[PDB]
RNA sequence: GGGAUAACUGGCUUGUGGCGGCCAAGCGUAGCGACGUCGCUUUUUGGAUGCGGCUCUUCCUAUCAUACCGAAGCAGAAUUCGGUAAGCGUUGGAUUGUUCACCCACUAAUAGGGAACGUGAGCUGGACCGUCGUGAGACAGGUUAGUCCCUACUGAUGAACUCGUCGCAAUGGUAAUUCAGCUUAGUACGAGAGGAACCGCUGAUUCAGAUAAUUGGUUUUUGCGGUUGUCCGACCGGGCAGUGCCGCGAAGCUACCAUCUGCUGGAUAAUGGCUGAACGCCUCUAAGUCAGAAUCCAUGCCAGAACGCGACGAUACUACCCGCACGUUGUAGACGUAUAAGAAUAGGCUCCGGCCUCGUAUCCUAGCAGGCGAUUCCUCCGCCGGCCUCGAAGUGGCCGUCGGUAAUUCGCGUAUUGCAAUUUAGACACGCGCGGGAUCAAAUCCUUUGCAGACGACUUAGAUGUGCGAAAGGGUCCUGUAAGCAGUAGAGUAGCCUUGUUGUUACGAUCUGCUGAGGGUAAGCCCUCCUUCGCCUAGAUUUC
RNA sequence: GGGAAGUCGGCUCCGUAACUUGGUACGGACAGGGGAAUCUGCGAGAUUCCCACUGUCCCUAUCUACUAUCUAGCGAAACCACAGCCAAGGGAACGGGCUUGGCAAAAUCAGCGGGGAAAGAA
RNA sequence: CGCGGGGUUAAGGUGCCGGAGUGGACGCUCAUCAGACACCACAAAAGGCGUUAGUACAUCUUGACAGCAGGACGGUGGCCAUGGAAGUCGGAAUCCGCUAAGGACUGUGUAACAACUCACCUGCCGAAUGUACUAGCCCUGAAAAUGGAUGGCGCUCAAGCGU
């Protein structure tokens, strides 16, 4: 029997997540994005553009 | 034993946690990973198989389900990671405004003697123009993480518990850039979160619990027989269990009236079992149908994530005709489905002649 | 009877016999002599054996099976020999005192060994004297040796870092296995008989982890009913027989007696190649490189370092931040603790002229431990702000104010620390103070819960609520038709008066009706619109 | 009580008539019971299943004996050079302290299947 | 070999652990668990298309080795044997011519031929080769079973080997 981890198995299984999996799945993610979205959607220091400071040690202290 | 599942420990959290998302790409739609439920019961089904190859195609099996009390989930908080040379790590969250009772409870844990004084400097952080701060937090997230996960807890005052305390966790955003990811938690703070949303019918899941304890059990029972290696006394049950690959049978909108009917049986039932679920009670909102069981006691809390890898098996592609739902009582041997068959198979009784 | 020796093996052991002749590079100047070949064993017709057995842990490979390869008249199928592989599995019968061989059944196959003089852990099946003899032994003649704790492992708590929530992942563990059926296909192949395989699909064995809808089993639900003996005077209702006995029996617990789930990348070995030298042919190899095993390392999976790390919430005192007064306060050890390209080394850098052994380089470097004033200078520092920048364990640029400042020269002061005595001078940390700003919290005990449990521990609830508790009602399950009364239904037991062709009056098993009634129902079932009653902002400890 | 294993296990007499006290012909009777069920209308009621032995093994049943966590109180003994983590090496089949490495973090609870026990040699 | 201070040594060492050299000169070796003083054993007249040094013999501008382009012929399908056997299923002899050279043939091949190829020869090329041994270092020259040992790290123009 092969096992789980042969090459030949693994090749076998990349092919089929390709060639099936692959568009079903793709389908499936769109519809749940979209309603997703529809639930979603239903100076700089002084604004918060330019990031800025909030507020053992890796160097040694001088 | 397994030499797989030692230290044979009990559980060191309750809620169990994922351990693993599935590996995020920017090509596919921005989308959850992971969503929360608590273990109802299970029952009973026919499914009309259609496993081309199978002795049992284009027949009736009977299968035993588990259903899943599913309230919608609410939003409030945003965690935005970053990778290191030592693992990722937590860069900055940026939560919600108007938290809820049941996650402040969950921050507490003396709920009932304490002044409540949770996230109010938070929310005066909002209110009082430090939303330029907030803004910064959320554009470094935007700038400098990776992956980014949001922040949502369970409704508890739906679920039928006597507990109060809700249960937060981190579900991964997949499917977009860290902007993409960024704008869509902001846009889902303060907002319900359902199961149909995050999962749907006929698609393969992962389900995180802790498996029931029993105790301090002898050898006979703790790997079943007749050094690490050597068989010992001590903890068995109560192990967090990651268990793979099972099917979403069903999602009940539990506002339908009519969860438990399908397309062959035209009774306008519900899930909830006559004389409600043992030791748990009814299932008054959205609820998860999904095949076989799962780890885990009933009112447990359970953690329901998207599957790592896309799939190898034809029964992940498959399509569920369902044509009853068991809903006799799960409390001794029941043959009603509905009071009203009860009463229509029983005839009248002395007390209704009493009572009308 | 005396003397010596008193254990013994310990880079031991394994697959290929010994003897004689011939050949024989050599050594040697006759003798030693390998690989072969000849002669003997040995040829012209097809039982042996005289400590064993079973379970479990781990390891070895000298591999029986499963995976991949090389060869074989290997057509196909079935195989044989050999190579890499220990990831994963690895019997029974007959017989015998036991074992083996042979022989016989399953099975994918039903390999061999180690645990180190005690074959890992567990279980099981005599010599000295005395006497009498000696062609030789005998003696119920005596004597004699018979040496509940620490730790490993397995789980469970835990002090200090304020409590808490959400995480990361160093390291350690690591898992799947074999078979079958369908299609390919009665196809390739084959004279015939026969007869595959890759892709694709569906099941089953073992192993592992869960789960209880269903289906069995289990019953202290002592829940309901029947029944034996005795007792409470009888009915009813019950006690006793360490749970009398029987039947059903939820809940819980269980069961390959039930059901569910078991996942994918890279690099390799044998081997097969590409380009191409050594070596003007050639060559898979030397430089370079492609594929390839159930192998190796990882992901998925379990744990989480209790002296590994991160984000966030709220922090009463304390001191939470700031200014500056310091500390007879600590430091595996200031004293200019100064200096960022990347990349190659059979090459590189640049200002595009040129430069590169060389960091014995560059910057900085003067002043009572660094004073005061002036001539003169726009140079180098510094602190605050503004705009922006830096996330691998988070900083720097520009501008702006204000503050200091030998690039040149000069004046006034240095003395006395007495001829040296660490030139007490930096940094980070912590403490104690002042005067300015800000804030008014949690955990534990306790009661409670059963998603938990040896006990800790864990999931919960406890401040007014969608609250908690006790009852009640309804629902759902279990049992199986309560007590009592009545009907001439009533098998039967007896009185009245006289014949009864229909005589009456009483008792009465059993039957039927009231009665799927009666009882139990969460103790680890479900629901409650004001169903009823009651409770409640506590009291003790601890915390920067 | 049940299951399992092995077996070679399952499935003539009375009266009557002639003959030499005994035989001969004739007539009649013989060559089951128990338990569990199913089918037709209690019924000649019809049909189905199980009955064994053993110096064998296992399980169920009864009896006997030892079997027991915490709390309040009370309360010993055995034994005790000092100790207790490993691997290699330490010529004298010798390691526990030595060499050099793996490492190594307070205080505990429970379980326990390993170690802290063994030769003397013809 | 009394208790002390100073100096210098031995055997052993100088990559800290670890005091003293990443000291100097010339070479050699890459090992899929090298070696670091064991040289006793396995172990042989052993296997190595590893590498370096050397001894002997032989061929070379009269053109050596390797290659490429060509020849490789005739008596003769020599004798015997075979159903068939022509150099090439088998036994034995194995000569001559033409020669530059060519075996009564070294392999592939045919039922037997045919055909290809090797031996050998010539042309092109152009300068050193090729056979056996010897001596160093290196690989193999046999190994089981808890995880471990040049003392450990580690070391490759060495921190290995010789002077």
């Amino acid at each position: 029997a092969k096992s789980a981890r042969a090459s030949r198995i693994k090749e076998n299984h990349q092919r089929f997540k390709k060639n099936i999996a692959g568009p079903v799945e793709a389908a499936r993610l769109e519809r749940l994005s979209a309603k997703l979205m529809a639930i979603a959607q239903a100076s700089g220091v002084k604004s918060g553009k330019s990031i800025g400071r909030k507020d053992s040690s890796i160097v040694f202290p001088m | 034993g397994s030499l797989a599942f030692l230290p044979r420990k009990r559980a060191a959290r309750h809620r169990g946690r994922v351990k693993s998302f599935p590996k995020d790409d920017p090509k596919k739609p921005v989308h959850l990973t992971a969503a929360m439920g608590y273990k109802a019961g299970m029952t009973t089904i026919v499914r009309d198989l259609d496993r081309p190859g199978a002795k049992a195609h284009k027949k009736e099996v009977v299968e035993a389900v588990t259903i899943i009390d599913c309230p919608p989930m609410v939003v409030v908080g945003l965690v935005g990671y970053i990778e290191t040379p030592r693992g990722l790590r937590s860069l900055t969250t940026v939560w919600a405004e108007h938290l809820s009772d049941e996650v402040k409870r969950r921050f507490y844990k003396n709920w009932y003697k304490s002044k409540k004084k949770a996230f109010t400097k938070y929310a005066k952080k909002y209110a009082e123009n430090n939303g330029a701060s907030i803004t910064r937090e959320l554009e470094r997230i935007k700038k400098y993480c990776t992956v980014v996960r949001v922040l949502a807890h369970t409704q508890i005052r739906k679920t039928p518990l006597k507990q109060k305390k809700a249960h937060l966790m981190e579900i991964q955003i997949n499917g977009g850039s860290v902007a993409d990811k960024v704008e869509f938690g902001r846009s889902l703070f303060e907002k319900p979160v359902t199961i149909d949303t995050i999962f749907e019918k006929d698609e393969m899941i992962d389900v995180i619990a802790v498996t029931k304890g029993h105790g301090f059990v002898g050898v006979t029972a703790r790997w079943g027989t007749k050094q690490w290696t050597v068989a010992r006394a001590g903890q068995m049950g109560y192990h967090h269990r990651t268990s793979v690959n099972h099917k979403i049978y069903r999602i009940g909108k539990g506002d339908d009236e009519a969860n438990a009917s399908t397309e062959t049986d035209l009774t306008k039932k519900k899930i909830t079992p006559m004389g409600g679920f043992v030791r748990y009670g009814e299932v008054n909102n959205d609820y998860v149908m999904i095949k076989g069981s799962v780890p885990g006691v009933k009112k447990r809390i359970m953690t329901l994530r998207k599957s790592l890898f896309t799939h190898t098996s034809r029964k992940a592609l498959e399509k569920v005709e369902l044509k009853w739902i068991d809903t006799s009582s799960e409390f001794g041997h029941g043959a009603f489905q509905t009071a009203a068959e009860k009463k229509q198979f029983m005839g009248t009784l002395k007390k209704d002649l009493q009572t009308s």
